[PDB]
């Protein structure tokens, strides 16, 4: 309850962590940690009825917040872990289930069965992006194929459940909590052309409710960097 | 992916038991593929939807078919008010392909 | 500028059917108990 | 009640410019895929886009023929849908059409319920 | 019975990844693969349950021959020689059947006259980074990882063509050998479109039936 680093402060009342570890530190690195150490709530999406899915590019929608923006142009090189608490609030009159889901390594599928996607369509900067209910043509260049139900990635949407996850059921449950560690193939990697996580949030059990209630409900994500460190002098 | 109808042009008596065919050049799914009807002089309606069911407001009398690359539409017995032009369209991939239309004239 | 309080929507308010949606909020001030006067005076509140 | 009226079309020189507008009245206009649809003299019926509601957002499907000419959008205002058409040619001399789509299980089956009454382009 | 099971029994097994042929005397014949573990489709598939991979290699080239249509007059011929070269991540790569870099000594070769036992060799875990991806979500183009680069591997002959044309094919077997695996991954629904990437086009989820109950 009230839990807080530096000058943030958020409220939480069950806890799923990575693959079993817990994220921990390592030319030189140098460790800045009290600096940059805080809650940086995004802004909030809609959960309408015939909504489809988000998915944010996790080493990137922390990139125009703040210091740790400051701290990315200034450093070449960095690891870094994350905690990420995911809350939608809705009353006891609706009804729903959301999938809340962190792969690493999540390579997109084009549209255009040549080409690959471009930087603007893969990731908006600390904004949402949306999956469709529909399929995007083959005739536009770079875009994301966004069908929902293979994920962006071709494979099985229901079989999205061997990553860390955690599911939101509306009747039971209120929020989300994953602490992801570090998972990268080097020990310290270019972070400007790299998005190691994607969060990904699918309403597998589409919103309802009756006339009169409030029509969409707000989801709230808050990321918050553990362990992280960079290379420079 | 285009749809061909045969016959383009059907005359028949009412009463009687007529039906038209929709051939796709591939295999189109079972769901995506619909009916519509226009009168002359007028917008079309859609009539039937993912091949077997009918729509709002439409007459017993229909009943579609058809799997794979060959789609029926069958008129059990014709009246006189329902000699229109029919059209089938599909959905494999983009665009959205209708068919060639076949006219309908009582006799 | 000496300081400033403002207060922001994060989200909406989301309420059921049957519930009204105008609420209120009430906001209380003290002190937090480890200050100092100096140089008493007369107060401005009076003609 | 659903009513999709229009309005727009005209003459036009060939190699210029027209914009349609369809006006819809009797639903909620942020819940619904609004397709546009040309059928010339007789002919055929043919595809051009449409454009997605307010949970998909609001992203066009153009067609292959007619990608990069026009333009489908929306007046974030009122419920009024635009189709900007620009470089026209001799071939598009047609009635052009404004439909509507829903969703029939949850899923969308990819069919038109509601036609509009159909305005007429020609070019000289 | 759980050892069949394992990771080591899933993987190391032989599999044949190229096929090509080349020709003596026509001066465009010589053979030429990218190491790449995503040319056939039964053994990628198996290779994308992970995301990270360390594995050793093992190749061995079962290489035959053909006598081509020659004008006339006896033809005899000793038995040949092929030349296997191995080019590593960053090193010089040959253009013509007579070049220098064939002769570089840095590109190991191995030498094999026909009517032998295969030759086999073995390349260790060759790479800068600790693993070897499958996945990359990021730029050097998107999602290439020039750092699992493999290197390439050339074929020819070493004897000069004396009185007829004779040709030659290879099959290459590949054997991932000691195998690491990490951070495991949902298996493939959709099908193959090209070999650099993961590009696709939508499919159902699985197979229907008519009614649920």
């Amino acid at each position: 309850r009230s839990i807080t680093l530096g000058n943030s402060t958020i409220t939480t009342q069950n806890v799923v962590v990575g693959y079993g570890v817990w994220p921990e530190y390592l030319d030189q690195p140098t460790q800045p940690d009290v600096a940059t150490c805080r809650f940086y709530t995004l802004e909030s999406v809609q959960w309408m009825k015939n909504s489809a899915g988000w998915w944010w590019k996790l080493p990137d929608a922390l990139s125009q917040m703040g210091l740790f923006g400051q701290n990315m142009q200034y450093h070449y090189l960095g690891r870094t872990g994350y905690t990420i608490h995911v809350q939608c609030n809705a009353s006891k009159f609706h009804q729903g289930c959301l999938l809340v889901v962190c792969v690493p390594e999540a390579e997109m599928g084009c549209s255009n069965l040549n080409n690959t996607p471009e930087f603007s369509e893969l990731s908006g900067g600390d904004s949402a992006r949306m999956f469709t209910d529909t399929q995007v043509g083959e005739s536009n260049a770079k875009k994301v194929q966004t069908a929902v139900w293979n994920a962006g990635m071709g494979v099985g949407v229901g079989n999205l459940t061997i990553f860390p996850h955690q599911w939101i059921n509306l009747r039971t449950n209120n929020s989300a909590t994953l602490v992801m560690p570090y998972i990268n193939s080097v020990p310290m990697d270019n972070m400007f052309r790299h998005n190691n996580l994607t969060l990904m949030i699918i309403p597998f059990v589409p919103l309802n409710y009756s006339e009169g209630s409030s029509p969409y409900v707000p989801i709230t994500v808050t990321i918050a960097p553990m362990c992280a460190e960079y290379n420079g002098l | 992916n285009v749809l061909t109808q045969s016959p383009p042009i059907m005359s028949a008596s009412p009463g009687e038991k007529v039906t038209m065919t929709c051939r796709a050049s591939s295999s189109v799914s079972s769901s995506y593929l619909h009916w519509y009807q226009q009168k002359s002089g007028a917008s079309p309606k859609l009539w039937i939807y993912s091949t077997s069911n009918l729509a709002s407001g439409v007459p017993a009398r229909f009943s579609g078919s058809g799997s794979g690359t060959s789609y029926s539409l069958t008129i059990s017995s014709v009246e006189a008010e329902d000699a229109a032009t029919y059209y089938c369209q599909q959905f494999s991939g983009y665009p959205l392909t209708f068919g060639a239309g076949t006219k309908l004239e009582l006799k | 500028a000496a300081g400033y309080v403002t207060c922001w929507y994060q989200t909406n308010i989301v309420v059921p059917a049957d519930v009204q949606s105008s609420c209120d909020i009430l906001c209380f001030v003290s002190a937090c108990n480890d200050f100092s006067v100096r140089m008493l005076k007369d107060t401005p509140f009076i003609r | 009640e659903v009513k999709l009226v229009e309005s727009g079309g005209g003459l036009v020189q060939p190699g210029g410019s027209l914009s349609l507008s369809c006006a819809a009245s009797g639903f909620t206009f942020t819940d619904y895929y609004m397709n546009w649809v040309r059928q010339p003299s007789g002919k055929a019926l043919e595809w051009l886009g449409f454009l997605r509601n307010k949970a998909n957002g609001y992203t066009t499907e153009y067609s292959a023929s007619v990608k990069g000419r026009f333009t489908i959008s929306r007046d974030n205002s009122q419920s009024i849908l635009y189709l900007q058409m620009n470089a026209l040619r001799a071939e598009d001399s047609a009635t052009y059409y404004c439909a509507r789509s829903r969703y029939y299980g949850g899923t969308y089956r990819y069919a038109l319920d509601y036609w509009g009454q159909g305005t007429s382009v020609t070019v000289s | 019975s759980r050892s069949e099971s394992s990771i080591e029994n899933f993987l190391c097994r032989s599999a044949c990844v190229y096929y090509a042929t080349y020709t003596n005397n026509s001066k465009k014949g010589f053979a030429e693969w990218v190491i790449n573990t995503r040319q056939v489709a039964q053994l990628r598939r198996k290779l994308e349950l992970f995301t990270y991979l360390r594995f050793d290699l093992e190749l061995t080239f079962v290489i035959t021959s053909a006598q081509q249509p020659s004008t006339a007059s006896s033809v005899d011929a000793p038995v040949q020689t092929h030349q296997i070269m191995y080019v590593p991540p960053g090193g010089p790569v040959p253009t013509k059947v007579k070049d220098y870099a064939w002769q570089t000594s840095t590109n190991p070769s191995v030498f094999w006259t026909e009517g032998n036992a295969p030759p086999r060799m073995s390349i260790p875990f060759i790479s800068i980074g600790n693993a070897y991806s499958c996945f990359y979500d990021g730029w050097t183009v998107y999602g290439i990882n020039t750092l699992n680069n493999m290197g390439t591997l050339y074929m020819r002959h070493v004897n000069e063509a004396g009185q007829g044309p004779i040709k030659s094919t290879v099959r290459i077997y590949f054997k991932p050998k000691h195998v690491k695996a990490w951070v495991p991954r949902p298996p493939r629904l959709c099908q193959y479109e090209k070999q650099k990437n993961v590009n696709f086009s939508p499919i159902g989820v699985t197979t229907s039936r008519t009614d649920i109950i």
